[PDB]
């Protein structure tokens, strides 16, 4: 199954405050009106980066696995979130698609339908970034036509090679970032309020 | 494929003339830019700013920063000159009487409102529709908008109370209806055509000023000629300031980061790439501002000529002071420019008549002294050519020249001898 | 001095830029106190083979780079995009220390934008490298009896390495039609060894290499030089340095609504408008100290040696004294009369030398007049005056021409 | 009195004095004097020092020519205005307000000046006005009369 | 250099070896073997028109 | 008679011919041909030329 992303997946592109200005930026962004996949499970490719979103009510989704092999020979990144802690760990893990049946030469460790949770995963320069947003919505969870920007959670210097990922278990959406130029509307009190995807159509290229 | 206009076969023949039965007073609007914003750039503060290291390298290029700052200073001082050439033409600050007995013509929309700058109602419509650390500075004009409004007020008060006379010497008073009768007489329409139609002519003028007020309140798109002078200067400055962020092949575009990261022998090699590119960036801007200032000077010299010839006078130059035969025009100020409200006579309801070059009386050819011979079916009359008023053909309305035999198209008719 | 003459005609002349100078100087570095673990690299037991170079990430420490660059031990210490003398004043988001051994001739290949066997098959630096390459002879350590074969390089590959690409693969290379087959004629095992012997000639002797790669982003620092922080000063004009962001300005308390991840702010022209103090959750607005043009207002020097000074756009509280809208005007007396404009100052103000001293006044547009208008009054000239008025127009310039080859190259 | 003609002389002098002074600038070479560089250095290094002088001197001369092209168009506008004044004002009698001096124009006379022209504009200016009552028309035997 | 050389009446003080003018030009020189002051002038030049 | 119109046509043709002929100039580089510089020289040297 598939869905229209509308204008979802915009994020704050740098750690710089701006107000009452239009900023034009090139980065890995989810293209406007892009064709996102929908799911109940499987391992998926990661490409240049992932936009991910889910139905925040039943709280069944708890984390992710990222890597190449997902089972030995080389490291994989594991993320798990529960009521007391977010935990992030990097190891030569040998689990199947359910490390929570338990839970390996570890090299890094770190600790910290009514609602829509949105995430961006990106692996470039200073390696793995996470951005997110959590907001209330009307009961049809079909990626609403409004606008909001994802804010950085963490920025991890881990140096890992990622080509595939999988969810740890509700329904969820997946889309892929692309090298794209955006014009961002920072309105007042630091806040991004609108954007133009400059390559979407000739009118956006004119704007 | 664009349309050039509607086609019109004119009904020409060797003996037909069309003469207008009636007229419309037309009030056309013309907008002209006169001056720019007086922006000036410090070449050393733009290229370097704070840095002694960059400043000492910029001295190796010699006169260029004095030559650029001299050029922008010449453009800035000329904007005050352009504004003096247009508005400061009146010798004395004339004032209208407190009693508005102008023969039915109503100037309330173009004279000052003293309750307010003390601008007119139309000057406030015109002022509403138009809208620091990189070495850039914006200087104020010499005349404030309140001083420009005092000049347009004095020019307008002189025009209404004294005709063209205030442009030729001391203002000599004349009643406004008698001034309008001489502006009619100056376009070849006889004085009685005003005095016999004075309430119609006054109502057509008052109505046409109401259409200007409504049009200027309705849309900003008319003042695009002034707004483009703001937009061209803004795009030039936005480009000049963006060019500070360019590397030009230096390790960074931030002069303090070069100075914080490198020792002199390496820093001076990186800084000279920024000096070279920033100097070329400023030389390009001053060159295009010198060429743009010459275009605004030409428009200020045109506006100064339109004020002498259209406002202080009555131009006979076709389409110089609006379409139709020029009666008079009125100056209204606008930000960075001037607006002329051109009052013109437009003939409105033509009728066809049979016509002849001369008439035969007692074997001699009579020609019209002023006007045209026209025939109303069976009868012959003489008229002024710009408004139908059929006079009887008489020995006073006509002059003789020789026998009937020479003229092509002459007609046999009686001449009355009073 | 500005006009390059001993005589000045009546006028208003630009002569200088006025500036407030900084009254104090500040350094503002983060709360960190432990020395960076450089000794774990420069005094390591051995480094890897150059085809398999070893990277350590350095963070969250003070880096006294003088401990490195003062030492006579280093047979090479080159820097790119920075000077080694300057590193103790800088701050970096991360530092990556890369380590390996190569022969003394091949050290030339460890530089930005090179091509060659080591540069393109073993360790490639980027074109816009910021960092330092540090190397020393290691024949006393890495060379051994009968030769040391623990040190290797890749001699053959399908394609050249990208900057900081790493490739430890042992797979057979193919130089012709011959398939690799785990072996042959025009097919090769791609890895080779120096065999370092203590008797080798100095170009074939081993050199230890450490490359330090520095990154400075729109981000916090985590490695800083040992330069001590100092007390913050506000509302004065100050010279400052927050995490290596050197500048000058008035620092104010400010109410910019920074989100928790935003480390500094930018104006509409990308100038840095505000910063977060690296020792407090305090947001400081950076405003430039007062500056602007200075214009000197003078009668002719043939008339008086008095002058008045206009500080353009400047406010008189922050430089007789008079606040025009053109700027603060000093040495000209304000007057309640109005006169024809003599020297034009701007925004309706002019100045003149009168009963004597310099005065400044609102200009007069002309004599006030009321025309005696009535609906039945005319006025007619009883007489006339034949007037002759001179008008002068320029028509031509001097016909200059220049031999551009003789101007530029002087014969 | 002739400040317009003297201003055109002064601008051409300031432009040439600036062009000449820019021969004394280094532009980042080891000397501003082209004969020093060739008396001190061999071709391989002298070509590096000389190309800095070529680059700065060519930019110095392109700046002068561009400003003389812009200044000549301002003189051509004044010469086309002076040519129009001689036709309409000297060879004729102008009816254009302010074109040929203040007052109603009678005639004007050309006199030559260095790099310019002077027009002596002769005009009728009215004087000594007196008031009088006025009327638009007069009633005779019921007929309304207007002045010719 | 290249130029015409002539006598001059330039009043060089005892410490002055050469004179200058604003084109970066040496305008005059003291001869080192016989301390007279020489004017330097460009050899005659100009455009050619056909 | 029509020399004013032909002069305006000739000036625009001469300015374009001059703009295009300036592609053959070296400006101090080893060659005026952009591919030839990249064929002769390695990255850091070619980019300065
Ligand atoms: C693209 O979007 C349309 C409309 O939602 C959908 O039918 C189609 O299957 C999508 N195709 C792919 C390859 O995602
Ligand atoms: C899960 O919850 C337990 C509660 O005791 C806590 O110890 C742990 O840190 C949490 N996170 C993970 C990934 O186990
Ligand atoms: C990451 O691992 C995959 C495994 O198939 C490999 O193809 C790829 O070359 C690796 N990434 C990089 C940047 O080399
Ligand atoms: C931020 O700006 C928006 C503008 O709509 C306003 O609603 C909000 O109250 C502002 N926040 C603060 C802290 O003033
Ligand atoms: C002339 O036009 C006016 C309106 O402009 C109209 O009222 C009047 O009747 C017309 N007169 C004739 C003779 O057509
Ligand atoms: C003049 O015109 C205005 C606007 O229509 C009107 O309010 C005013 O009463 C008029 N004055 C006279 C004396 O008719
Ligand atoms: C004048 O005559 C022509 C030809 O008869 C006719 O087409 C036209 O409509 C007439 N115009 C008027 C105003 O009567
Ligand atoms: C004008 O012509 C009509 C016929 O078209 C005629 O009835 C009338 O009498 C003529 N006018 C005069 C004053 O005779
Ligand atoms: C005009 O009158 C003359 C003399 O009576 C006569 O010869 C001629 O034929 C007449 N022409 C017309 C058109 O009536
Ligand atoms: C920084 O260190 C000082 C003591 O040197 C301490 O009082 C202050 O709370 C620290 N601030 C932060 C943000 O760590
Ligand atoms: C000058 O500064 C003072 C102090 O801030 C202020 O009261 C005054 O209004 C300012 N005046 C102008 C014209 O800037
Ligand atoms: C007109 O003026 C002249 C001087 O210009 C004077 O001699 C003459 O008497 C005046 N005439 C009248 C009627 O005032
Ligand atoms: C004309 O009348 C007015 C008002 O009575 C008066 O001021 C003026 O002096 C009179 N004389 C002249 C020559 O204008
Ligand atoms: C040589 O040079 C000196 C310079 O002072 C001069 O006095 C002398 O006459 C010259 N000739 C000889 C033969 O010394």
């Amino acid at each position: 199954a598939y869905t229209n992303s509308f204008t979802r997946g915009v994020y704050y592109p740098d750690k710089v405050f701006r107000s009452s200005v239009l900023h034009s930026t090139q980065d890995l962004f989810l293209p406007f009106f892009s064709n996102v996949t929908w799911f109940h499970n499987p391992v998926l490719p990661f490409n240049d980066g992932v936009y991910f979103a889910s139905t925040e009510k039943s709280n069944i989704i708890r984390g992710w696995i990222f890597g190449t092999t997902l089972d030995s020979k080389t490291q994989s990144l594991l993320i798990v979130n529960n009521a007391t802690n977010v935990v992030i760990k990097v190891c030569e893990f040998q689990f199947c698609n359910d490390p929570f049946l338990g839970v390996n030469n570890c090299t890094f460790e770190y600790v910290s339908f009514k609602n829509l949770r949105e995430f961006v995963f990106k692996n470039i320069d200073g390696y793995f970034k996470i951005y997110s947003k959590h907001t209330p919505i009307n009961l049809v969870r079909d990626l609403p036509q409004g606008f909001s920007a994802l804010e950085p959670l963490v920025d991890l210097p881990i140096g890992i090679n990622i080509t595939r990922f999988q969810t740890l278990l509700a329904a969820y959406y997946v889309g892929y970032l692309q090298p794209r130029t955006f014009l961002l509307k920072y309105n007042e009190n630091g806040t991004i309020t609108d954007a133009v995807d400059c390559a979407l159509d000739p009118l956006s290229e004119t704007k | 494929t664009m349309s050039l206009g509607a086609e019109n076969s004119v009904a020409y023949s060797n003996n037909s003339i069309a003469i207008p039965i009636n007229f419309t007073i037309s009030v056309t609007t013309e907008i002209l830019p006169v001056s720019m914003t007086k922006t000036s750039v410090d070449c050393t503060m733009y290229i370097c700013g704070d840095s002694t290291e960059c400043s000492n390298l910029l001295l190796q290029y010699g006169s260029f920063c004095t030559q650029l700052n001299r050029a922008l200073t010449g453009i800035a001082v000329e904007q005050d000159k352009n504004t003096q050439e247009v508005f400061a033409q009146v010798k004395q600050i004339y004032k209208t009487p407190p009693i508005k007995d102008f023969g039915g013509f109503n100037f309330s929309q173009i004279l000052p409102d003293p309750s307010k700058s003390k601008r007119s109602f139309i000057e406030d419509l015109l002022f509403n529709k138009v809208t620091k650390f990189n070495g850039l500075t914006v200087l104020p004009p010499l005349l404030t908008d309140e001083m420009i409004a005092q000049y347009t007020s004095a020019l307008l008060a002189g025009t209404i109370t004294s005709g063209w006379t205030f442009g030729a010497g001391a203002a000599l008073q004349i009643p406004f209806a008698m001034q309008m009768a001489y502006r009619f007489n100056g376009i070849g329409v006889t004085q009685n055509v005003l005095y016999e139609n004075q309430k119609l002519i006054a109502n057509q003028f008052n109505s046409a000023i109401g259409k200007i007020q409504d049009s200027l309140s309705s849309t900003a798109s008319a003042l695009g000629k002034l707004q483009d002078v703001v937009n061209q200067n803004a795009q030039a400055l936005n480009t000049l300031v963006k060019q500070l962020s360019s590397n030009f092949g230096a390790i960074s575009s931030v002069l303090n980061d070069i100075l914080a990261r490198l020792d002199k022998v390496e820093a001076e090699v990186q800084i000279d790439r920024l000096i070279t590119g920033r100097l070329q960036s400023l030389q390009t801007y001053v060159t295009q501002q010198l060429i743009r200032a010459a275009e605004i000077r030409a428009s200020a010299n045109l506006a100064a000529t339109k004020m002498s010839e259209c406002v202080l006078g009555q131009s006979k130059r076709v389409d110089f002071c609006g379409k139709g035969y020029h009666l008079m025009s009125f100056p209204q100020s606008a930000p960075h420019g001037v607006v002329f409200l051109h009052v013109t006579y437009v003939p409105a309801q033509e009728k066809n008549f049979t016509t002849a070059p001369a008439i035969c009386h007692d074997g001699k050819a009579h020609f019209p002294r002023e006007g045209v011979f026209v025939s109303n079916g069976t009868h012959w009359f003489v008229t002024q050519r710009n408004f139908y008023e059929p006079q009887i053909i008489t020995t006073h309305n006509t002059f003789v020249s020789g026998n009937c035999d020479v003229v092509i198209g002459i007609v046999n008719n009686t001449v009355y001898d009073p | 001095c500005t006009l390059k003459s001993f005589t000045v005609e009546k006028g208003i002349y630009q002569t200088s830029n006025f500036r407030v100078q900084p009254t104090e100087s500040i350094v503002r570095f983060p709360n960190i106190t432990n020395l960076c673990p450089f000794g774990e690299v420069f005094n390591a037991t051995r480094f890897a083979s150059v085809y398999a170079w070893n990277r350590k990430r350095i963070s969250n420490c003070v880096a006294d780079y003088s401990v490195l660059y003062n030492s006579a031990s280093f047979s090479t210490f080159k820097c790119y995009g920075v000077s080694p003398t300057k590193l103790n004043d800088l701050c970096f988001t991360n530092v990556y220390a890369d380590s390996f051994v190569i022969r003394g001739d091949e050290v030339r290949q460890i530089a930005p934008g090179q091509t060659g066997k080591i540069a393109d098959y073993n360790y490639k630096l980027p074109d816009d490298f910021t960092g330092c390459v540090i190397a020393w002879n290691s024949n006393n350590l890495d060379s051994k009896v009968g030769g040391n074969y623990n040190y290797l390089y890749r001699l053959f590959r399908k394609s050249n390495l990208k900057p900081f690409e790493r490739d430890i693969s042992t797979e057979i290379y193919q130089a012709g039609s011959t398939p690799c087959n785990g072996v042959g004629f025009n097919c090769y095992f791609p890895l080779q060894s120096y065999g370092f012997q203590p008797t080798y000639g100095v170009g074939y002797q081993p050199y230890r290499v450490v490359v330090l790669s520095f990154e400075l982003l729109h981000a916090p620092a985590t490695v800083c030089g040992p330069k001590k922080s100092t007390n913050l000063v506000k509302n004065k004009c100050v010279n400052f340095n927050f995490n290596g962001l050197t500048g000058t300005g008035v620092l104010t308390e400010s109410n910019k609504k920074f989100l928790p991840f935003q480390q500094f702010g930018r104006d509409i022209d990308d100038t840095t408008d505000a910063v977060r103090d690296p020792q407090t959750l305090e947001i400081l607005d950076i405003t430039p100290c007062s500056f602007g043009g200075v214009s000197v207002i003078t009668p002719g020097t043939n008339t008086s040696n008095q002058v008045a000074v206009l500080y353009q756009g400047v406010n008189c509280t922050e430089v007789n004294v008079f606040q025009t809208r053109a700027g603060c005007l000093i040495g000209a007396e304000h007057v309640n009369n109005s006169y024809e404009c003599d020297i034009p100052i701007g925004a309706g103000i002019c100045a003149s030398y009168q009963t004597q001293s310099i005065i400044a006044y609102t200009m007069s547009l002309g004599a006030e007049n009321s025309v005696a208008y009535s609906n039945n009054s005319i006025a007619i000239p009883i007489n006339f005056t034949i007037s002759v008025t001179t008008e002068i127009l320029p028509v031509s310039m001097t016909k200059t021409s220049v031999d551009c080859t003789m101007y530029i190259c002087g014969d």
